[PDB]
């Protein structure tokens, strides 16, 4: 954390300033009441909103003038890494768990490959929401998690 | 065209195609001049040595020279970066 | 000017070496 | 030349003998399978090593194997 | 073959054909007629053609042509 | 025998041109030679070893001779900062007049090459001062090179050849290599330092003529045997000390000041004499652990047999592992190369950060050259270590004799090892590339604030622990109330803290988000290359696709198109694959090193810190930017002294791409092409008077991959070297 | 006889021997057959093809240039 | 049973091809394949393009053998024909190659004796180390 918060970084302010002037420059050729003008003014308003949020959410900045992320585990920045991540692992786990629920449903059947190239959508729709409680995979792990043959 | 075990050579096209077999068209004496003056180089081995030692030293000999490039010559040398 | 060892290494040694290798390689005991 | 071996795992299908482009293998009487025949490599001097034999064996693991060895004119497939 | 053909085109046109002309007759070609003296060398193609002209695509970020900058690296 | 190569009858009976090719690439594979025995195996190697040492001694002898005869050195000693060291003289009749002018530098009389190996700083630091010193040194090595050949010849004679059991006397060799080869050598090196090197840095010249009636120290060996060794650190060189002179010169010969000599920016000579003296002790006492002929010591075998964790979680542990290694020379070479490869990188990473030679840090091209040099050597060595490992599994590994020991269990759960290495590579690859591309898009859309720049605070935390003031953190050695600080207080710490916090040197450089990304690239490179190599080793003896991959050996072309197709299925071939990845890995490492350093020397660490976070930056601000003076070596308008590097630069590109031919196009195409040329020659008048003695054939399947890889590698190395040297030396 | 000439040129230039290169200022390899044709199409209108007023292409024009805006459209 | 012998039998109609014999035939070996044709027919030459079979006995000289079997195999199917091929050498000795044992190799014959067969099949072969330094090889066993 050898950095300075973005709220109080001159370089971070110079970037917002320089960016807006560039978009405003383009604003000149199109005159006022105009489609491009409204499009550029919308980018400018989207630009201000962006920088505003970064400062607002206490993100440090580097001498470069750009925010940098802390992933150490520090509590002030869970938003930077840890919070989104857990969110990921939830979804990743969801997808994988549902995907594995399908293969087991498919495995003891006729031609199993037939449903791997042509999806059983009724079956899939039945199993998709099981991923919602996928971290109760843990309780499968206490018993039938993985194969004993290997 | 043919195929006889008797004559395999001929069977497998071992023909001296463009061979002459004609007598020597070279005038004699001329031949004899060349036969006595080029004779030392015809012994092999010795020719190999004559060409290596001879060709080697002959080459060395042109070690000596002028308008090759043996002259950095009177030209003020640059420094030319941090210097040196 | 000793820098005339260059051709010797540069050419003579290589030629001799090549010729010799060539001969050893094509030899049929 | 190359080295080619056969194993009692052979079932006498005879496919390699049919697969070979240079007539290396042949079938001989045997009593280890229902076909009562087994492959043999009596002419490994004419083999090229293309492994068309191996490519045609249905045993779990090949019952005919080709171990590429010393190269000869015959094995190098040279018409010159 | 085709790659050295289209490079033959691109350099020849910019160097000897295309360019700015004003109302005095003065013609100023894009690469300024360096094809004759520097396309005859592989280092010349590396330097005066590739290195020199690739500056636009590697300096296109932030510009309207940055998609070309992305496809440049993307294709590498 | 009959003809070449007569170490192999079966290959001499080859009527094609393949006999010559393969006769050269198998000349050192002694085990595959005809009528080979274990006796002749160890004897041939032993002899080759002397031959190798002879070449090494001869090689260094050449450098010394040429520096003395064609190099300044003496001129360099007076002005280290402002004199370019000369490699040797250039005599090339192809040289045009300009080239002769442009190249005559360093105050030479003719065209010369400028040395970038750094032997000048080394020999100046070492004590060497004039050319006379260099000549006698060259003579000495020429002598050592002779007695190497002489000893190699001697032990090939029947009455001096050593038995195989002599070579398998492990405990004796270890007791001697640790105690004598490492210890005594290091002990005697510190001797040279306090006698010649240190006094030489203090103006007094101590050679053979006067090293007897001259003391290295006033108290002169009295305090050493007394026990009061502290006297040798009583009066160190001053902070205003000038190297080679008495201005500021002390008397100390053994110190621990830490940090750098202010003038030379290198480690204190009195720090290094002490270093080797202390080293020699742990080594001297260390080489008395194993048993010989005096009834004391350890049985290495018995230790391994005794190291079996109860509850058998490692099975039978290390039992039988002694003979597994002592009988297999490949296992020994593998261990040797792996260990050597690691300390080769250790050398690289330590010599740029902690320079030991006077005035070497100021020479930026030399510093760049040496680092890149060793990191590629280390890289090549590492792949070889993972090559003989496989070879061991195929040629020497005895399954029954390694039953259920740690080595066997590796093969037992090989799928688990390989799959996780695959996961680690996939994880690193997906995100490192992912983050790089994300940042490139942000820069493309002109919004750098949207980048993902992760701060490497773990490593920043380490640097703080070392005492770097940046980042804050208040870690050990960075905190006033730290037991670790007050413990080393005013010993090595004042010198260390001063050096680590100097902004010029490369001692623990400041790192940021750009450093974070490249390191994961590096991590990616390591994991993948290992994944390739160990998958190769653990599958050398077989797989599901080829259960009997043994019986076929280390290197074979394939197993045909059956069972799906089996190209590049041999353990030799994944080596072949891994070299590419190792070249890619070291490439990332040296790109990282060289960019970080040229921006530092330029005083512009800003350019690196802001451009190394997206890949366009690397292409534009590192490669495209620094290629300017290089590619202008020769011009439609002129030629420079950098012309040779410009030529070599293309040469590298040429060799590199030429290798693509052997790697992309395969054999059957060329075989059919050649046989049409075989037809042509026989059917051409005047030409069919001349017949070939060896039948022309296409290069073999494996040979192609070897030839291709060599080109790819040669091009790789020669291209970057042309760029590294030119871009650096052009600017310095 | 195509690429080898380049490598020759690279080596001679790097050795500071521009006069030993294959170039217009040294050892010339003037493509006279294509040049003669080029000239023939120039003298084509009026002479060979009387019905043709101007040349087939401006690359055969010789002393004719066409510009639109400030940019060059085509020239010999 | 004794093999057939030859040879004075005619050869097929062809115009000439570049795939023909070379010096190898003259100094190393060359091969001959022979067959009986019921009709005068057209066939694809392995070395060349197209040739005409001659009704009755036919003789063809090819280099390499594989060429012999490739053509012969084609002769067996396609049209029904019986063929044989020999190895010539340069001295004049000749050697009967295929079939070589009465019957074709696909069909089991009692006369034949096995060569290169390992009764311990499987990949039950020993590790290379076991034979290290023993001229042997694991498969040879
Ligand atoms: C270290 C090795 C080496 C050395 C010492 C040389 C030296 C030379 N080269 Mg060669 N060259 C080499 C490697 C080498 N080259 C390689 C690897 C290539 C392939 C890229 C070439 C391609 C090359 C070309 C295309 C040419 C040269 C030319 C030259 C000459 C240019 C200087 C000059 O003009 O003076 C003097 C010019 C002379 C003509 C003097 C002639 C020298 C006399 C006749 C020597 C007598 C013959 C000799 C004894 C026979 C060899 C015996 C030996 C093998 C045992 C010079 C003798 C140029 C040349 O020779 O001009 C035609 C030239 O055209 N080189
Ligand atoms: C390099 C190895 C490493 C590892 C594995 C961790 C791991 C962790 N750190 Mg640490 N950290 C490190 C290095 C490391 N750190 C370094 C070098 C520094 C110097 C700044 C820090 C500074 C630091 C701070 C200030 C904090 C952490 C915290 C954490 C924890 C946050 C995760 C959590 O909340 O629980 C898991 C949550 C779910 C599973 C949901 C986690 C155990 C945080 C913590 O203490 O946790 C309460 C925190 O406050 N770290
Ligand atoms: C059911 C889906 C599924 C599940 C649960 C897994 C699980 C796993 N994989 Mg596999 N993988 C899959 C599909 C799946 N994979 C597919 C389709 C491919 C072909 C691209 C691969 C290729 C692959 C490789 C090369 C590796 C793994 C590895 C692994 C292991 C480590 C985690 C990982 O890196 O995965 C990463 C995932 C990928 C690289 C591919 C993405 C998989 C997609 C997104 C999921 C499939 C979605 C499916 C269509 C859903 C069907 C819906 C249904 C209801 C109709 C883990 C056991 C690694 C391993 O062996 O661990 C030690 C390993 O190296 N996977
Ligand atoms: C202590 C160092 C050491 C030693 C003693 C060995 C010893 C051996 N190696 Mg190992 N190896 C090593 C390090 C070492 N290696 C390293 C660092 C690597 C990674 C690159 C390898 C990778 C390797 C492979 C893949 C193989 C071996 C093999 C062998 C065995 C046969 C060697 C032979 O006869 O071929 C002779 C070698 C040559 C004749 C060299 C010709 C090819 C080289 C590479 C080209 C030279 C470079 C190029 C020309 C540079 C000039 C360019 C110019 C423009 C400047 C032998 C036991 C072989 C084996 O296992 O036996 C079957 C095997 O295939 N090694
Ligand atoms: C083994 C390391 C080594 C290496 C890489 C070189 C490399 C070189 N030498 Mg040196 N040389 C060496 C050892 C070495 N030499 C030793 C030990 C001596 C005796 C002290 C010499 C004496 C020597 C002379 C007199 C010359 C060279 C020259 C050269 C350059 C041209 C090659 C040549 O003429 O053949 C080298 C000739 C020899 C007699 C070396 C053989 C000595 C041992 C047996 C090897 C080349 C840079 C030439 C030069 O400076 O180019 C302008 C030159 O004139 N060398
Ligand atoms: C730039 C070229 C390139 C790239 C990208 C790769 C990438 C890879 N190599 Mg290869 N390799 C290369 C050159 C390359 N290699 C060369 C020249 C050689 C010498 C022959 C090798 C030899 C080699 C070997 C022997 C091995 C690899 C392995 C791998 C994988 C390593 C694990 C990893 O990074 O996970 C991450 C994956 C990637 C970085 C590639 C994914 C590409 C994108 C990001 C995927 C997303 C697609 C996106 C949605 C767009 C879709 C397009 C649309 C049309 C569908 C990875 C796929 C190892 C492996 O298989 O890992 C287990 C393996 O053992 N490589
Ligand atoms: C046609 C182009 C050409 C040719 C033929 C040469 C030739 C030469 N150059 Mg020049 N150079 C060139 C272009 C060329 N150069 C260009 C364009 C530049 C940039 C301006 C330079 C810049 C340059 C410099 C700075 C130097 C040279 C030097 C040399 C000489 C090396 C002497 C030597 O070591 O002997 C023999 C060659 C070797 C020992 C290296 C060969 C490496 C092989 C491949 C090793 C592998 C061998 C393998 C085991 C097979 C062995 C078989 C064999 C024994 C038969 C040689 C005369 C050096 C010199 O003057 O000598 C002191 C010198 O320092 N050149
Ligand atoms: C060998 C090179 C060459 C080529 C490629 C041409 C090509 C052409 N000529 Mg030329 N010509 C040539 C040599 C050549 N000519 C020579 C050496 C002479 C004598 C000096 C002429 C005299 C000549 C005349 C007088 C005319 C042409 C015309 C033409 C054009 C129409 C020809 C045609 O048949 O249409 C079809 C023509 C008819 C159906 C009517 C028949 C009467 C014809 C034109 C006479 C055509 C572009 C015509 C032209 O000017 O085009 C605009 C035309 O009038 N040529
Ligand atoms: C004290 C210290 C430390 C330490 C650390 C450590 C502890 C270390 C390490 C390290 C390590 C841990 C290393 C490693 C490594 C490795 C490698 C590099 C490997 C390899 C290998 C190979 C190549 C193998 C091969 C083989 C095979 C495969 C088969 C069998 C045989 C053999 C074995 C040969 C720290 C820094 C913390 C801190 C500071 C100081
Ligand atoms: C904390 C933290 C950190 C660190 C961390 C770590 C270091 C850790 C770890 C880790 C680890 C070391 C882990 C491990 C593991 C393991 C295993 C062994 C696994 C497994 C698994 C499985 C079996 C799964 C399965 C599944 C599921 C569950 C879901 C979906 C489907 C599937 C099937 C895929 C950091 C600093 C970065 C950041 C902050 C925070
Ligand atoms: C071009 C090519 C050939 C043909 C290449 C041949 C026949 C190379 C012949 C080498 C010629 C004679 C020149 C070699 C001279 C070199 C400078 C080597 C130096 C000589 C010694 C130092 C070794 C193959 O046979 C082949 C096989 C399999 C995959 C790819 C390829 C492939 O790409
Ligand atoms: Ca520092």
């Amino acid at each position: 954390s050898g950095l300075t918060p973005c709220k109080e970084s001159k370089q971070f302010a110079k970037r917002e300033k320089q960016s807006i002037k560039k978009l405003e420059s383009s604003l000149k050729i199109y005159a006022a009441d105009s489609a491009p003008a409204l499009a550029i003014n919308a980018t400018i308003e989207k630009t201000k909103r962006r920088f505003d949020n970064y400062a607002k959410q206490g993100l440090l900045c580097g001498a470069d003038g750009l925010p940098h992320l802390i992933v150490s585990g520090d509590q002030r920045h869970w938003g930077e890494f840890i919070t989104p991540g857990i969110l990921f692992l939830y979804i990743a786990g969801w997808i994988g768990w549902v995907g594995r629920s399908y293969l087991i449903a498919i495995r003891d059947e006729k031609k199993p490959t037939q449903k791997e190239i042509i999806i059983d959508v009724p079956l899939a729709s039945r199993l998709v929401f099981r991923g919602f409680s996928w971290p109760i995979a843990a309780y499968r792990e206490l018993l039938n998690g993985e194969l004993v043959a290997k | 065209v043919y195929f006889d075990l008797e004559d395999i050579g001929n069977t497998t096209g071992q023909w001296d195609l463009y061979g002459s077999d004609a007598p020597s068209p070279y005038s004699p004496l001329q031949s004899k001049f060349f036969e006595t003056f080029a004779a030392p180089f015809t012994k092999r081995g010795l020719l190999l040595k004559f060409l290596i030692l001879g060709g080697g030293s002959t080459l060395a000999y042109f070690s000596t020279t002028a308008s090759g490039d043996i002259l950095p010559i009177v030209k003020g040398p640059q420094l030319p970066p941090k210097l040196g | 000017l000793p820098s005339l060892f260059v051709p010797l290494v540069g050419l003579l040694f290589p030629a001799v070496a090549m010729a010799s290798l060539f001969l050893h390689v094509e030899k049929r005991l | 030349s190359h080295s080619v071996k056969i194993y009692d795992t052979c079932i006498g299908c005879t496919q390699c003998v049919r697969a070979c482009p240079t007539d290396v293998l042949e079938m001989i009487p045997w009593g280890g399978c229902k076909a009562k025949q087994i492959a043999s490599a009596p002419r490994t001097e004419d083999c090229v090593g293309c492994k068309r034999c191996e490519s045609a064996c249905p045993t779990d693991f090949l019952s005919v194997r080709v171990y590429l060895w010393h190269e000869t004119t015959r094995s190098m497939g040279l018409a010159y | 073959s085709i790659s050295v053909v289209i490079f033959h085109f691109s350099w020849k046109m910019q160097s000897d054909v295309w360019g700015t002309i004003n109302d005095q007759g003065v013609v100023t070609h894009i690469t300024t007629g360096n094809f004759a003296q520097s396309s005859i060398t592989i280092n010349g193609w590396l330097r005066d053609f590739l290195w020199a002209q690739a500056s636009q695509v590697i300096q296109s970020y932030g510009s309207s042509l940055s998609a070309y900058g992305l496809f440049f690296l993307g294709a590498h | 025998a009959l003809r070449l190569p007569r170490f192999s009858q079966g290959i001499a009976q080859d009527p094609t041109t393949r006999r010559i090719w393969f006769g050269i690439a198998t000349a050192h594979d002694f085990e595959s030679h005809d009528d080979i025995t274990e006796g002749r195996l160890y004897q041939n190697i032993f002899a080759s070893h002397f031959g190798q040492l002879a070449i090494i001694f001869l090689w260094t002898s050449g450098n010394l001779f040429h520096v003395a005869w064609q190099g300044n050195f003496e001129a360099w000693v007076q002005d280290p900062f402002h004199v370019r060291p000369i490699a040797h003289a250039i005599w090339d009749p192809h040289f045009g007049q300009p080239a002769v002018e442009a190249f005559t530098r360093g105050g030479a009389l003719g065209p010369v090459n400028i040395a970038y190996s750094g032997v000048y700083q080394w020999w100046y630091t070492i004590g060497l001062r004039t050319n006379e010193d260099l000549y006698t040194g060259a003579i000495f090595l020429l002598f050592l090179s002779f007695i190497s050949l002489l000893a190699g010849w001697l032990h090939l004679q029947p009455k001096w050849k050593p038995s195989v059991s002599w070579f398998k006397n492990a405990e004796s060799r270890l007791n001697h290599h640790l105690s004598g080869l490492f210890g005594v050598s290091s002990l005697a090196w510190a001797g040279h330092l306090v006698h010649v090197a240190i006094p030489g840095s203090r103006g007094e010249y101590v050679r053979w003529n006067n090293f007897l009636d001259v003391l290295p120290y006033p108290q002169g060996l009295g305090p050493l045997l007394t026990g009061q060794w502290n006297l040798y650190a009583q009066n160190p060189s001053s902070s205003n000390h000038l190297f080679g002179t008495t201005q500021g010169a002390g008397t100390a010969i053994l110190t621990i000041l830490g940090g750098f000599h202010p003038q030379t920016q290198s480690l204190w000579l009195t720090d290094m004499a002490h270093h080797h003296l202390a080293i020699a002790f742990l080594f001297l006492i260390g080489g008395l652990m194993y048993r010989t002929n005096f009834g004391i010591g350890h049985s290495i075998k018995y230790i391994l047999e005794a190291h079996i964790p109860p509850g058998g979680r490692l099975g039978r542990g290390h039992k039988g592992l002694y003979d597994t290694i002592n009988n297999s020379i490949h296992f020994q070479l593998g261990l040797a190369l792996a260990s050597l490869g690691v300390i080769t990188s250790l050398v690289a990473q330590h010599m740029y950060s902690l320079p030991a030679y006077a005035f070497i840090a100021q020479d930026f091209t030399t510093q760049a050259a040496l680092y890149t040099h060793h990191q590629y050597i280390a890289g090549f060595i590492m792949t070889g270590a993972f090559a003989h490992g496989p070879i061991f599994f195929i040629r020497d590994y005895n399954p029954e004799q390694n039953a259920d020991n740690v080595l066997a269990r590796m093969l037992e759960h090989k799928e688990a090892i390989i799959s996780h290495l695959s996961w680690a590579s996939l994880f690193l690859g997906f995100h490192t590339l992912g983050l790089y591309v994300h940042n490139d898009v942000m820069l493309a859309f002109g919004t750098p604030e949207k980048q993902i720049l992760i701060e490497p605070i773990f490593a920043q935390w380490i640097q703080s622990a070392h005492g770097k003031t940046s980042y804050g953190f208040d870690v050990l050695l960075s905190s006033t109330n730290g037991p670790a600080l007050n413990a080393g207080r005013n010993i090595w710490l004042p010198g260390w803290l001063n050096a680590i916090n100097e902004n010029s040197n490369s001692l623990f450089l400041t790192i940021g988000p750009g450093d974070f990304l490249v390191h994961h690239a590096i991590a990616l490179g390591l994991h993948t290359t290992t994944l390739i190599l160990v998958k190769g080793a653990l599958d050398a003896r077989g797989s599901k696709l080829m259960p009997d991959k043994k019986d076929f050996g280390y290197s074979f072309p394939c197993d045909g198109p059956g069972r799906g197709g089996t190209c590049d299925i041999s353990a030799w071939d994944d080596f072949y694959l891994a070299v590419f990845w190792m070249l890619n890995t070291i490439g990332w490492v040296t790109f990282y090193w060289h960019w970080k350093h040229i921006t530092l020397w330029r005083g512009n660490v800003s350019q690196f810190n802001e451009s190394s976070t997206y890949l366009m930056g690397w292409l534009r601000d590192y490669l495209w930017l620094n290629s300017s003076q290089l590619i202008n070596g020769y011009t439609p308008l002129v030629c420079n002294s950098l012309s040779v590097w410009a030529w070599m630069f293309l040469f590298g590109h040429l060799v590199w791409a030429t290798g693509f031919m052997f790697l992309i196009s395969w054999r059957g195409y060329w075989q059919e092409l050649i046989e049409t040329l075989a037809w042509a020659h026989e059917r051409t008048p005047l030409a069919n008077l001349i017949r070939w003695r060896d039948k022309p054939v296409a290069l073999s399947i494996v040979q192609a991959r070897l030839v291709g890889l060599v080109h790819f590698s040669v091009g790789y190395i020669f291209t970057y070297a042309a760029f590294l040297i030119a871009s650096t030396s052009g600017k310095f | 006889h195509s690429f080898g000439l380049y490598i020759h040129n690279d080596t001679m230039s790097a050795l500071g021997r521009p006069q030993d290169m294959f170039s217009d200022t040294a050892i010339q390899l003037q493509p006279v057959f294509a040049q003669w044709i080029q000239n023939t199409h120039a003298l084509a209108p009026g002479t060979t093809a009387p019905g043709a007023t101007a040349s087939t292409s401006l690359t055969w024009g010789g002393g004719d240039l066409v510009a639109v805006g400030n940019k060059v459209a085509l020239l010999p | 049973t004794p093999p057939e012998l030859d040879p004075n039998t005619p050869s097929p109609i062809f115009g000439g091809s570049t795939g023909g014999l070379l010096r190898k035939a003259q100094v190393e070996e060359f091969y001959v394949i022979t067959w009986e044709s019921p009709k005068e027919q057209i066939f694809e030459m392995p070395t060349g393009g197209a040739a005409i079979m001659r009704e009755g006995p036919n003789l063809l000289k090819l280099a390499r053998k594989e060429q012999c079997l490739a053509l012969g195999t084609r002769l067996r199917s396609k049209y029904k024909i019986k063929y044989q091929f020999y190895r010539v050498f340069p001295s004049g000795e000749v050697q009967y190659l295929h079939p070589k044992d009465g019957v074709y190799p696909e069909k089991v014959n009692p006369g034949r004796q096995g060569v290169g067969v390992n009764f311990r099949s499987i990949g039950k072969n020993v590790s290379p180390i076991e034979v290290k330094f023993t001229g042997k090889q694991p498969y040879d066993l």
